[PDB]
RNA sequence: CCGAGGGUAGGGCCCGUGACUGGGGCGAAGUCGUAACAAGGUAGCUGUACCGGAAGGUGCGGCUGGAU
RNA sequence: UGGGAGAGGGUGGUGGAAUUCCCGGAGUAGCGGUGAAAUGCGCAGAUACCGGGAGGAACGCCGAUGGCGAAGGCAGCCACCUGGUCCACCCGUGACGCUGAGGCGCGAAAGCGUGGGGAGCAAACCGGAUUAGAUACCCGGGUAGUCCACGCCCUAAACG
RNA sequence: CGAUGUCGGCUCGUCGCAUCCUGGGGCUGAAGAAGGUCCCAAGGGUUGGGCUGUUCGCCCAUUAAAGCGGCACGCGAGCUG
RNA sequence: GAAUGCCGGCAUGAGUAACGAUAAAGAGGGUGAGAAUCCCUCUCGCCGUAAGCCCAAGGGUUCCUACGCAAUGGUCGUCAGCGUAGGGUUAGGCGGGACCUAAGGUGAAGCCGAAAGGCGUAGCCGAAGGGCAGCCGGUUAAUAUUCCGGCCCUUCCCGCAGGUGCGAUGGGGGGACGCUCUAGGCUAGGGGGACCGGAGCCAUGGACGAGCCCGGCCAGAAGCGCAGGGUGGGAGGUAGGCAAAUCCGCCUCCCAACAAGCUCUGCGUGGUGGGGAAGCCCGGGUGACAACCCCCCGAAGCCAGGGAGCCAAGAAAAGCCUCUAAGCACAACCUGCGGGAACCCGUACCGCAAACCGACACAGGUGGGCGGGUGCAAGAGCACUCAGGCGCGCGGGAGAACCCUCGCCAAGGAACUCUGCAAGUUGGCCCCGUAACUUCGGGAGAAGGGGUGCUCCCUGGGGUGAUGAGCCCCGGGGAGCCGCAGUGAACAGGCUCUGGCGACUGUUUACCAAAAACACAGCUCUCUGCGAACUCGUAAGAGGAGGUAUAGGGAGCGACGCUUGCCCGGUGCCGGAAGGUCAAGGGGAGGGGUGCAAGCCCCGAACCGAAGCCCCGGUGAACGGCGGCCGUAACUAUAACGGUCCUAAGGUAGCGAAAUUCCUUGUCGGGUAAGUUCCGACCUGCACGAAAAGCGUAACGACCGGAGCGCUGUCUCGGCGAGGGACCCGGUGAAAUUGAACUGGCCGUGAAGAUGCGGCCUACCCGUGGCAGGACGAAAAGACCCCGUGGAGCUUUACUGCAGCC
RNA sequence: GAGCUAGCCCUGGCCAGGGUGAAGCUGGGGUGAGACCCAGUGGAGGCCCGAACCGGUGGGGGAUGCAAACCCCUCGGAUGA
């Protein structure tokens, strides 16, 4: 049947992407947190 | 006069439609329509704040002249009478000798080809707008301003009208469509006559889908829900109210008055409504 | 081929009969009230409507086949 | 052809009396009701009186024993639209008449549908009396309905 | 109770005997035929339907007879539900 | 040494289940160390509204080639979407950007919020909508509307010529719109041809034929032709379109009017440029100087912004055109022509799937377009087939039980069973024919029947064309032929009678309930006078509504028919300028502490003093409630009738052993041989009853009950047959579970149900197919139940707060 | 976190074929005029049958599955909520 992951590059960038994160107090904390942890990627890759 | 159907489907049994016989022009004035943002009952937060809304026919909004004192002394001719899906009344297109074109609410009896006019000197005639103080006592009026220059507010739905009962200083006494007796300022504009399409209320929607066309989504009884949802929720099997019948939000809904107490316009309501 | 009739299926009319049920007629001496005949003790009757154990009552309109 | 009388019909208007309610004044110990009462209403200011407003329904005197209509029925007053009818003249048609099974239409009140209206009245209903009882008569309340429009019902002591 | 699936039916049997039938007996208020009652006897047999989830029971038509109980109210790692 | 402990390693089950659609395979040749599995050929089967083709999303080199085979591939592997390496994606015209706006988002102005932030007009962003210029063919191992060839076109810059009051974010026009039905003319696509081209072919009894087989086109500028869309012309006035305006709007006059004209599309033609089969011979070459013609069918596509009808009344903004303002009129714009200029990103490949989403090369999920032919009434249905693509990545045997899917069955025919569950039956079309009841529509495909192929003959009307032939479409009559059987295969209702419930079409517990539940038109009550009520928000602000009482909120009831009684004492709600109680505050009789004193400081009675509560009324389609004991009639029985107690008032109409009735399988009647169900009745209704509506009701229902007919393997009662498994052989090879085990029966004993204790009995060792009685077999630290001063959802006249309201 | 699912918003797309035959309109009859009747035309509908598409009624299979909801047969809607 129809499952739950239905990939969509525009949905991915507009929801989880860098510019979505920077627009918001909670979003910036996510970026601040992921830098401190040393994540290689601060945001999910999506090809555009 | 409403129109019936033969029972060739279950729903056509009682479904009735308007005659549309007063309508003389079947598409709107392009220079006077604008698009109607459908809300679905949602507000700027995105929340349903009026339940059971949405999914109706697409509509264009016809700009209606609710002031009319815009153009004192400039007569206009009734060029067509058209259908407006944003209101129960029919609308009438006016061609001013000015060359300006406008829509008004169509009073009962108005004819394509007659001329109307607005102002203190206007003849007490169907379609004319005067300040209330210049209309003779006893006259039936519609599209009545409530405060001067603020816009026609009262008696606008199909078949409604207000009646001038008397005067008192700067104020006249109106019997509203509800039967309430209110003081309204004499400089408030109103149009002679009653609103047309009096047959509007005799329409039998006939089936569910007809309501769905109007943007009216299905309404769910409190008794049909669960206690998380409504004071009337729950119970094993069917159940009486079991408490004073209440809204989804707890307030009583069989008699509890809700007009604000100390409201300033109370000094101008003479008698509360009727039946 | 037609064909007595036999068969299958579906209708129409009539008759008999049926738990139970509806009022009807009749029946020397049952129970309840007293509606009508006198102004019958609220004049009567009437079409209709609602009501009441029951006769009846009441409303609306009509008649005199009503009294004094 | 020329005249007349008429609540004959239909539509639109509009006038005053009275009841009710609301407002303001003035005023105080009862009012109402009955066979007698009680219920009811009234010092939270009623009844009675004055001024004001809203609303519905019915039209006093004229009015008659009268008039009109085929019957049912029709009564303030104005206008329009319309029917029947009588009289005068002796002008026209030349038996074109009478009745009328079916048909069609009209048809008081009550009742019914869909809207509106709602003062007064009032089935049902409630209360107070009366009474052995009183699902009545009498009293105090009161909903349909009575009113309007449209559509049904088609009854009668629709009787001379 | 860190689980012993819990009515009935179907299927499949098996056992007890306080025996429904069939076999053998005594007593009889046993003439004969047919019964009654007790004794011995478990080898075999002990039907088909209507009704109800039913067990049971009632009923229809037969029968030599249409037995009563146990087996975790036998049997859901056999089925049904 | 134990924690259903934690991490890891390795066992057991076990050479066991399985190896992923039953569409299907066989052989020859090749390659190679090795071949059922790679490559080639021939034969066979499968898909063909797909299992073929083309886009879009998503994926991201998976594409092509060479070299490989450890691992990946459910087996094998020489193969591969795998490993290594090299190559491969080309645009002014296709898509997106340098254009426009939609919801929404963001947001100079502004508003609001402790901070963070929430709003917000214009503006900006935002597309699969608007707008905008490319078609056909060739070419590569791999790209092509991109490269090449042919024929076309767009914008920007500059210049020339002609023309003109030129000039815009401003004004206006246009853009610009629904649903159903649909005209004419075309086009795509298709069928046929005795005509045209073509390598051939003659078999096996016949045919050298009007024989068979193959193919008979695609693109194209101007012009022309056909068919359509769009569009009145002139003048005078003018106060409106937030400046102006010659434009638009409005008014008058003249003219034009199904038109024509002007303009814009489609189709045809068209200089020209392409393509071109079977068969044959090694993707190629030949055919071939290939031919490229005629008739018919014909779109849902095109002309298109077409036409008609209807109600639920159907985006915006730019491009575009027109008007004018500042300006500027050596300018500028328009038209024609010429030269120059034309950027950024995507382009491989998969794409109903082995490359996307499902942990897998997973019988599942995935939006748009094309989707050929014949026959069956039609059709995207069904069968078979084209083009094209496949035989589903373990096989070979055997022919047990048993399981699955499937075929048949003597006699019987629901006797099966909770239930005809399941499976039969019926089945398309044409014709005849069709009942109660009904809201007059329906019920209705009611029911029930007849017909159905092929040949010959005569004949009716339509479409194309020409009026004819030809082709094509609907028919009518007559005479015959064959079979068991003519919708001969495939796809394609079993019917009826009668209750309950719900009016109906709809909706729902994604994944155990589709229903009688929800919704529904309709009915009623109630709130709301507009800065409405109500809702969301601390607010600002939104929704309500660019609505206005024929409107909007809340609540119950639920089409329709006939109806909806009595109780206002309690609770709620509504009304009530009195009285009662009532907080802060006002008041300040009278008291108190301190000081030598002026003073300072504290307590405080009467009294004035809201809402709320008390109190007085109203109110049921507001919460709700609607009795008991005793007596009585000229047979008996039973009480129309009376007595008395209590209540706020004592259940009306209708209905009733009911979706409600305990006793109960009530009693009677019907149906049956027999009926705890069913249907009709009765009424001592445990415990119906009137909008938590009462009683009905045509039509409807994958609802639930009862009956009959038809027909059946459901059954008496089982038999046989088919294929896929199970079994055997080669390949690959799991799992839950498992204290260890050398793991028998009885009768006992034992913590009360023993392979493991006692006493007897029985028993050589080890497996394979099978069956499920036991191992209180496995699974899941029982959901029931209780316990815990454990938790959570829900309620209220529990407690105490808080929002909100007063 | 609404790429699953629920509702609404904006913008696009889809629904083979066949059947029934509402209003209206035309003609005819009828009438004082009407209502109305008949025929033809017409093409309405939460209308009928049935693919795609959307569903998930009954049964069987599956149950360490092809699948953590699938498969076969049958069945509901299919111009509309
Ligand atoms: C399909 C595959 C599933 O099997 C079933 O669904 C069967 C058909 C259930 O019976 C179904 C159906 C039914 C009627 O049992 C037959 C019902 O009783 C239970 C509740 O669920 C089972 C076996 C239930 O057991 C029963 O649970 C009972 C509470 C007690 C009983 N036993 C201890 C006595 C026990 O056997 C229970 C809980 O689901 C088992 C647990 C371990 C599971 O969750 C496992 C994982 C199952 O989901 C499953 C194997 O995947
Ligand atoms: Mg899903
Ligand atoms: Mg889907
Ligand atoms: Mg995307
Ligand atoms: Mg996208
Ligand atoms: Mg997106
Ligand atoms: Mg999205
Ligand atoms: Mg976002
Ligand atoms: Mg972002
Ligand atoms: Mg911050
Ligand atoms: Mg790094
Ligand atoms: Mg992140
Ligand atoms: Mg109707
Ligand atoms: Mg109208
Ligand atoms: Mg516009
Ligand atoms: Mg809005
Ligand atoms: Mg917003
Ligand atoms: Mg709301
Ligand atoms: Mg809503
Ligand atoms: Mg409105
Ligand atoms: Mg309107
Ligand atoms: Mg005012
Ligand atoms: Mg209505
Ligand atoms: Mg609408
Ligand atoms: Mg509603
Ligand atoms: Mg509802
Ligand atoms: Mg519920
Ligand atoms: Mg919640
Ligand atoms: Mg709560
Ligand atoms: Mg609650
Ligand atoms: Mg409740
Ligand atoms: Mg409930
Ligand atoms: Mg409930
Ligand atoms: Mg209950
Ligand atoms: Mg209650
Ligand atoms: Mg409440
Ligand atoms: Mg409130
Ligand atoms: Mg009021
Ligand atoms: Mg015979
Ligand atoms: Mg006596
Ligand atoms: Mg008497
Ligand atoms: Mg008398
Ligand atoms: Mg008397
Ligand atoms: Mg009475
Ligand atoms: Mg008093
Ligand atoms: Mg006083
Ligand atoms: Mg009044
Ligand atoms: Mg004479
Ligand atoms: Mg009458
Ligand atoms: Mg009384
Ligand atoms: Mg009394
Ligand atoms: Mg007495
Ligand atoms: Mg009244
Ligand atoms: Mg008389
Ligand atoms: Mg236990
Ligand atoms: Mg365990
Ligand atoms: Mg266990
Ligand atoms: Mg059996
Ligand atoms: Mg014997
Ligand atoms: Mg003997
Ligand atoms: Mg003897
Ligand atoms: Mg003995
Ligand atoms: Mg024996
Ligand atoms: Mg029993
Ligand atoms: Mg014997
Ligand atoms: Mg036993
Ligand atoms: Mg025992
Ligand atoms: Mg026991
Ligand atoms: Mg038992
Ligand atoms: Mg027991
Ligand atoms: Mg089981
Ligand atoms: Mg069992
Ligand atoms: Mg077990
Ligand atoms: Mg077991
Ligand atoms: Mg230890
Ligand atoms: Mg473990
Ligand atoms: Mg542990
Ligand atoms: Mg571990
Ligand atoms: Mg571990
Ligand atoms: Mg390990
Ligand atoms: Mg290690
Ligand atoms: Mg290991
Ligand atoms: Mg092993
Ligand atoms: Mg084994
Ligand atoms: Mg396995
Ligand atoms: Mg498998
Ligand atoms: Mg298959
Ligand atoms: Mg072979
Ligand atoms: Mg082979
Ligand atoms: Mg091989
Ligand atoms: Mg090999
Ligand atoms: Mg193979
Ligand atoms: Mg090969
Ligand atoms: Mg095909
Ligand atoms: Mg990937
Ligand atoms: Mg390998
Ligand atoms: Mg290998
Ligand atoms: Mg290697
Ligand atoms: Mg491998
Ligand atoms: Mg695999
Ligand atoms: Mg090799
Ligand atoms: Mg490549
Ligand atoms: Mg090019
Ligand atoms: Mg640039
Ligand atoms: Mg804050
Ligand atoms: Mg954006
Ligand atoms: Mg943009
Ligand atoms: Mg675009
Ligand atoms: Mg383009
Ligand atoms: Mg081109
Ligand atoms: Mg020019
Ligand atoms: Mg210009
Ligand atoms: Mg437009
Ligand atoms: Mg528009
Ligand atoms: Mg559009
Ligand atoms: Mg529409
Ligand atoms: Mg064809
Ligand atoms: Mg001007
Ligand atoms: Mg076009
Ligand atoms: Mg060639
Ligand atoms: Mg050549
Ligand atoms: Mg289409
Ligand atoms: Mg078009
Ligand atoms: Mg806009
Ligand atoms: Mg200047
Ligand atoms: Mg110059
Ligand atoms: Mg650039
Ligand atoms: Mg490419
Ligand atoms: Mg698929
Ligand atoms: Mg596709
Ligand atoms: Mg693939
Ligand atoms: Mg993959
Ligand atoms: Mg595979
Ligand atoms: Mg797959
Ligand atoms: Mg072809
Ligand atoms: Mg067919
Ligand atoms: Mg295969
Ligand atoms: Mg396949
Ligand atoms: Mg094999
Ligand atoms: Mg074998
Ligand atoms: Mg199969
Ligand atoms: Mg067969
Ligand atoms: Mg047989
Ligand atoms: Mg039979
Ligand atoms: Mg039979
Ligand atoms: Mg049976
Ligand atoms: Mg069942
Ligand atoms: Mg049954
Ligand atoms: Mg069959
Ligand atoms: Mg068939
Ligand atoms: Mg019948
Ligand atoms: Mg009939
Ligand atoms: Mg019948
Ligand atoms: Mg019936
Ligand atoms: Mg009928
Ligand atoms: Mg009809
Ligand atoms: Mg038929
Ligand atoms: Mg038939
Ligand atoms: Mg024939
Ligand atoms: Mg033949
Ligand atoms: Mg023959
Ligand atoms: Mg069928
Ligand atoms: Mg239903
Ligand atoms: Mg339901
Ligand atoms: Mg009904
Ligand atoms: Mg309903
Ligand atoms: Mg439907
Ligand atoms: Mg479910
Ligand atoms: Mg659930
Ligand atoms: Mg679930
Ligand atoms: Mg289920
Ligand atoms: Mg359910
Ligand atoms: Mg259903
Ligand atoms: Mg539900
Ligand atoms: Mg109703
Ligand atoms: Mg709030
Ligand atoms: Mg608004
Ligand atoms: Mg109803
Ligand atoms: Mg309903
Ligand atoms: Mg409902
Ligand atoms: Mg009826
Ligand atoms: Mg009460
Ligand atoms: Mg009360
Ligand atoms: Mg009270
Ligand atoms: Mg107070
Ligand atoms: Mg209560
Ligand atoms: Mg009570
Ligand atoms: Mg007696
Ligand atoms: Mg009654
Ligand atoms: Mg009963
Ligand atoms: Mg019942
Ligand atoms: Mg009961
Ligand atoms: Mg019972
Ligand atoms: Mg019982
Ligand atoms: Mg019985
Ligand atoms: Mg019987
Ligand atoms: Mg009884
Ligand atoms: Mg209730
Ligand atoms: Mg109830
Ligand atoms: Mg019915
Ligand atoms: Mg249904
Ligand atoms: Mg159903
Ligand atoms: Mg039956
Ligand atoms: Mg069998
Ligand atoms: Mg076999
Ligand atoms: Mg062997
Ligand atoms: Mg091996
Ligand atoms: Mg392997
Ligand atoms: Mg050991
Ligand atoms: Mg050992
Ligand atoms: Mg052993
Ligand atoms: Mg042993
Ligand atoms: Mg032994
Ligand atoms: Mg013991
Ligand atoms: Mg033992
Ligand atoms: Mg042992
Ligand atoms: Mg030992
Ligand atoms: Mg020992
Ligand atoms: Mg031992
Ligand atoms: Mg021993
Ligand atoms: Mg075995
Ligand atoms: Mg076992
Ligand atoms: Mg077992
Ligand atoms: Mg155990
Ligand atoms: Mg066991
Ligand atoms: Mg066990
Ligand atoms: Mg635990
Ligand atoms: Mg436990
Ligand atoms: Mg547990
Ligand atoms: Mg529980
Ligand atoms: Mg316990
Ligand atoms: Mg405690
Ligand atoms: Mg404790
Ligand atoms: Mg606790
Ligand atoms: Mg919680
Ligand atoms: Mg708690
Ligand atoms: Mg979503
Ligand atoms: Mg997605
Ligand atoms: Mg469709
Ligand atoms: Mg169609
Ligand atoms: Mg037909
Ligand atoms: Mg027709
Ligand atoms: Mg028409
Ligand atoms: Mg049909
Ligand atoms: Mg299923
Ligand atoms: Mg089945
Ligand atoms: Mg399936
Ligand atoms: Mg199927
Ligand atoms: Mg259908
Ligand atoms: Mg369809």
């Amino acid at each position: 049947m129809k499952r739950t992951w239905q990939p969509n590059r525009r949905k991915r960038a507009k929801t989880h992407g860098f510019r979505a994160r920077m627009r918001t107090p909670g979003g910036r904390k996510v970026l601040k947190r992921r830098r401190q942890k040393g994540r290689w990627r601060l945001t999910p890759a999506v090809r555009k | 006069a409403v129109k019936k159907f033969k029972p060739y489907t279950p729903s056509r049994r009682f479904m009735t439609v308007a005659d549309f016989s007063e309508i003389t022009k079947t598409e709107p004035e392009k220079s006077l329509v604008k698009p109607l943002k459908k809300t679905g009952g949602r507000n700027n937060q995105g929340r349903i704040t009026v339940r059971f809304r949405g999914g109706g026919h697409k509509r264009l909004y016809r700009i209606i002249d609710f002031k009319r004192w815009d153009k004192v002394g400039i007569p206009a001719k009734v060029a067509a009478i058209e259908y407006d899906p944003n209101r129960s009344a029919r609308i009438a297109l006016l061609h001013y000798v000015d060359g300006e074109k406008r829509y008004i609410i169509a009073p009962d009896g108005l004819q394509v080809g007659q001329q109307v006019v607005a102002g203190p000197d206007a003849p007490i005639q169907v379609g004319n707008a005067l300040p209330l103080r210049f209309i003779p006592v006893g006259t039936v009026v519609h599209a009545v301003e409530l405060e001067p220059k603020k816009g026609a507010k009262l008696a606008r739905a199909a078949g409604t009208s207000a009646q001038i009962q008397g005067r008192e200083g700067d104020y006249v006494i109106l019997r509203l469509p509800s039967g309430e007796l209110r003081k309204v300022h004499g400089e408030c504009y109103a149009t002679v006559g009653a609103v047309g399409n009096a047959d509007h209320k005799n329409i039998v929607l006939g089936k569910a889908g007809r309501s769905r066309w109007l943007g009216r989504r299905p309404h769910v009884r409190g008794a049909a829900m669960n206690p998380v949802d409504h004071p009337h929720g729950g119970g094993e099997g069917r159940a009486p109210r079991g408490r004073p019948p209440a809204s989804p939000w707890g307030w009583q809904t069989k008699g509890l008055k809700t007009r604000k107490r100390r409201k300033p316009s109370s000094r101008f309501i003479i008698a509360r409504r009727k039946k």
